[PDB]
């Protein structure tokens, strides 16, 4: 199992 | 709140995309694009078979939580 984590930045 | 989209690569990589429902999918495409270190013009994002546009959004495409996205590669020739 290969998991890559991506976090997204959201502008208010 | 945040929505979790299931983006999977042809290699079998599953990314835990923590994004919102109003955040542009264009940013999502670029994120994975930069993550793997490839060009955006090299990969194609497909949602339920339909290609994702730079003007598309989760709320627009009616993307629900835990929705899957397929990423294909552009044929060289």
């Amino acid at each position: 199992n290969n998991r890559d984590p991506i976090v997204i930045s959201d502008s208010p | 709140d945040h929505i979790n989209l299931k983006v999977a690569g042809q290699d079998g990589s599953v990314v835990q995309f923590k994004i919102k429902r109003h955040t542009p999918l264009s940013k999502l495409m670029k994120a994975y694009c930069e993550r793997q270190g490839l060009s955006m013009r090299q990969i194609r994002f497909r949602f339920d078979g339909q290609p994702i546009n730079e003007t598309d959004t989760p709320a627009q495409l009616e993307m629900e939580d835990e929705d899957t996205i397929d990423v294909f590669q552009q044929q060289t020739g």
